[PDB]
């Protein structure tokens, strides 16, 4: 009946310096219906052995997940979220940029 | 301020021809999440998700298994019957929420109990303040109220929304004393981002904090900037923290116009951030 | 700990 389009958040749980260990974050709210695929990608290409959060909501009823796995940064490697929903016309990917 | 909570949230999703709705049940104390139940997980069991629950017995696990599982049966009718209510097919993938706790304050005493349904994303049914009365959101959901209202619903509910709830959130937070009275207060800083030789992004952080409620405004000259303003949704470190920012576009030379003003609980005074240039 | 059951909506 009624759909909410996802909010993307994609980011560092610490703060990124390259060649320290960290965890790589997409968080997706406001959505609705619940079905959703989310996935992390590295240069291009999916990262398997990602996890993820329970699904819960808010109190408007929007749902929100986090997408999250380790990783290293470094110069060369970029990072992606990417995310489909019945909302979106394609996949939503967005970049992950390292103020953040 | 030192007052804490315990809040249950369901997720019920029909599957057309396809088996059983989709379920996941999430138990919290504050912003900490303590038990799960998926019914895709391969357990089918509540699970513990806090270190401090873990603790609880082999009954403590089977009682809260039984009640989870018969939640979702009624979940799975309710389902089927809301159907009938606002007259819908049987061939569309359809929602239910249930979301219920109680708060108490510092000294343990019962605050507040609440019970919210929704359907399809939208309000269907909530209990009142008064704990004793309910109001629909449209006329299928009056439906539901009177049945509630039949079997006094409301009155069993009470009794654990301002009894059961209270005495087991107080046991969760004594036998969680490490975890669950920390309070953390923002690490905050400000970030600087021209757009162009004539204007840059100031962006306001708010790093590490919990529990997850936080306020960011925007001031110029001591006024608000409600609608220039960018404002993300607060959201989870992953460590069990959280994190926010706000940003204004402003003119370069103008920075020190600017003012960012951070509320959180764990601040003994809100924090007043200024992006101050050369001297 | 979760609440007992309501009746059916």
């Amino acid at each position: 009946a009624i759909q909410r389009t996802p909010k993307i958040q994609v980011y560092s749980r610490h703060p990124a310096e390259n060649g320290k260990s960290n965890f790589l974050n997409c968080y997706v709210s406001g959505f609705h219906p619940s079905d959703i695929e989310v996935d992390l990608l590295k240069n291009g290409e999916r990262i398997e052995k990602v996890e993820h959060s329970d699904l819960s909501f808010s109190k408007d009823w929007s749902f929100y997940l986090l997408y999250y796995t380790e990783f290293t940064p470094t110069e060369k490697d970029e990072y992606a979220c990417r995310v489909n929903h019945v909302t979106l016309s394609q996949p939503k990917i967005v970049k992950w940029d390292r103020d953040m | 301020s030192g007052s804490h909570s315990m809040r249950y949230f369901f997720t019920s999703v029909s599957r057309p021809g396809r088996g059983e709705p989709r379920f996941i049940a999430v138990g919290y104390v504050d912003d900490t999440q303590f038990v799960r139940f998926d019914s895709d997980a391969a357990s089918q069991r509540m699970e513990p998700r806090a270190p401090w629950i873990e603790q609880e017995g082999p009954e403590y696990w089977d009682q809260e298994t039984r009640n989870v599982k018969a939640q979702s049966q009624t979940d799975r009718v309710d389902l089927g019957t809301l159907r009938g209510y606002y007259n819908q097919s049987e061939a569309g993938s359809h929602t239910i929420q249930i979301m219920y706790g109680c708060d108490v304050g510092s000294d343990g005493r019962f605050l507040r109990g609440y019970r919210q349904d929704a359907y399809d994303g939208k309000d269907y049914i909530a209990l009142n303040e008064d704990l004793r009365s309910w109001t629909a959101a449209d006329m299928a959901a009056q439906i539901t109220k009177r049945k509630w209202e039949a079997a006094h619903e409301a009155e069993q509910l009470r009794a654990y929304l301002d009894g059961t709830c209270v005495e087991w959130l107080r046991r969760y937070l004594e036998n969680g004393k490490e975890t669950l009275q920390r309070t953390d207060p923002p690490k905050t800083h400000m970030t600087h981002h021209p757009i162009s030789d004539h204007e840059a992004t100031l962006r306001c952080w708010a790093l590490g904090f919990y529990p997850a409620e936080i306020t960011l405004t925007w001031q110029r000259d001591g006024e608000d900037q409600t609608q220039d303003t960018e404002l993300v949704e607060t959201r989870p470190a992953g460590d069990g923290t959280f994190q926010k920012w706000a940003a204004v576009v402003v003119p370069s030379g103008e920075e020190q116009r600017y003012t960012c003003h951070v509320q959180h609980e764990g601040l003994p005074k809100p924090l007043t951030l200024r992006w101050e240039l050369s001297s | 700990t979760t609440a007992p059951f309501l009746s059916g909506k």
